[PDB]
């Protein structure tokens, strides 16, 4: 039993998206669906419901008239066509399977993110932050929309690493810093290299960081 | 599992 | 609309301790149709009792839901480490579909004071005109901290920005960047760089400063 999320990524306010749920291990026409979203650091909020059939859908006052819920059953699959889309639709998208009329909600999908933004899609810098226990780390900077994930040493390094939740700059742009505390005896002889990956833009760099000269 | 609860004329 | 209220907001509390999680109703609520939910960060949430008092298959039995009418409860035993998350109540009782605005419950640990670390911007970062200055405060407890930027003894309002970490998986503890943007001309006028921290861990405020060169 499962279900899977696609279609987020970046849209300009104003614009459209459409995104699909697609339905595995299970009879999909014989349930009510759901979609809920939730904004980055937020609750939860019910976006819009569909009966099994597909002959009545629901919204909530926030949606209504600018986004459509629908279903294909042949194909196990869940729509949701946002338009008109606004900065405070920024949010993971997830669709949920009512269970039982639906008393809850007993399956959800991984989640999908949608930005809605005018800003461009950017990919990062990546400089050093030098070690001076020791600490050093990088600093991923001016990249646009979310998310980016930084690894050190391939995976290898995982003791001690704490990655920042990225913040919005003035700029319009993010910024976040990945950091780890090594042994000091460490330095200048087991190297580490920070691997960020920033998907939105295809971009992936492997910053060696080392004590400056 | 197939119909949600409502008020008539619910949009 | 049936508006969830969930209290407390949050709950500090130490693993074997009995979490108590409130969600009162603005109007009756048939029982049957009330859920709750667990959501750890980065995932969907896990649903844990249907109609208000049964538990979803996996569950253990250290959680349980209780209530009708307009209030409702769902009580954690003993808490355990895997349990620090934040729960959902949610009613499908009547349209449109509501959430609780959520209880976030944080593992109580002891007062630990943060290892500070001061970053000068890389070179690398000083040839694209913007220098970035980063302060770490690594692996404290409690969360609140505050931390004071001095460029040559000025202090500086507004130009910084701070992220925090979750706390943390083995020691339950937070970290904290704070990064200061100044243009490089500003950057290289100035000498002495300095983060001071205040927290409860410390008997008095730490500095961490750098001379630029
Ligand atoms: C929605 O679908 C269910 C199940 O097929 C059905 O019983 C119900 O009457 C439908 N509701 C409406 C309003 O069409």
């Amino acid at each position: 039993v499962e279900l899977v999320e696609s279609g987020g990524g970046l849209v300009q306010p104003g614009g459209s998206l459409r995104l699909s749920c697609a339905a595995s291990g299970f009879t999909f026409s014989s349930y009510a669906m759901s979609w809920v979203r939730q904004a980055p650091g937020k609750g939860l909020e019910w976006v819009s419901a569909i009966n099994a059939s597909g002959t009545r859908t629901y919204y909530a006052d926030s949606v209504k008239g600018r986004f459509t819920i629908s279903r294909d059953n042949s194909k196990n699959t869940l729509y949701l066509q946002m338009n008109s889309l606004r900065a405070e639709d920024t949010a993971v998208y997830y669709c949920a399977r009512g269970k039982g009329y639906v008393r809850y909600f007993d399956v959800w999908g991984q989640g999908t993110l949608v930005t809605v933004s005018s800003a461009s899609t950017k990919g990062p810098s990546v400089f050093p932050l030098a070690p001076s226990t020791a600490a050093l780390g990088c600093l991923v900077k001016d990249y646009f929309p979310e998310p980016v994930t930084v690894s050190w040493n391939s995976g290898a390094l995982t003791s001690g690493v704490h990655t920042f939740p990225a913040v919005l700059q003035s700029s319009g742009l993010y910024s976040l810093s990945s950091v780890v505390t090594v042994p000091s005896s460490s330095l200048g002889t087991q190297t580490y290299i920070c691997n960020v990956n920033h998907k939105p833009s295809n971009t992936k760099v492997d910053k060696k960081v080392e004590p400056k000269s | 599992d197939a119909e949600f609860r409502h008020d008539s004329g619910y949009e | 609309d049936i508006v969830l209220t969930q209290s407390p907001a949050t709950l500090s509390l130490s693993p074997g301790e009995r979490a108590t999680l409130s969600c009162r109703a603005s109007q009756s609520v048939s029982s049957s149709y009330l859920a709750w939910y667990q959501q750890k960060p980065g995932q969907a949430p896990r649903l844990l009792i249907y109609g208000a008092s049964s538990r979803a298959t996996g569950v253990p039995a250290r959680f349980s839901g209780s209530g009708s009418g307009t209030d409702f409860t769902l009580t954690i035993s003993s808490l355990e480490p895997e349990d620090f998350a934040t729960y959902y109540c949610l009613q499908i009782y009547n349209m449109p579909i509501t959430f609780g605005q959520g209880t976030k419950v944080e593992i109580k640990r002891t007062v630990a004071a943060p290892s500070v670390f001061i970053f000068p911007p890389s070179d690398e970062q000083l040839k694209s005109g913007t220098a970035s200055v980063v302060c770490l405060l690594n692996n404290f407890y409690p969360r609140e901290a505050k931390v004071q930027w001095k460029v040559d003894n000025a202090l500086q309002s507004g130009n910084s920005q701070e992220s925090v970490t979750e706390q943390d998986s083995k020691d339950s503890t937070y970290s904290l960047s704070s990064t200061l943007t100044l243009s490089k001309a500003d950057y290289e006028k100035h000498k002495v760089y300095a983060c001071e921290v205040t927290h409860q861990g410390l008997s008095s405020p730490v500095t961490k400063s750098f001379n630029r060169g």
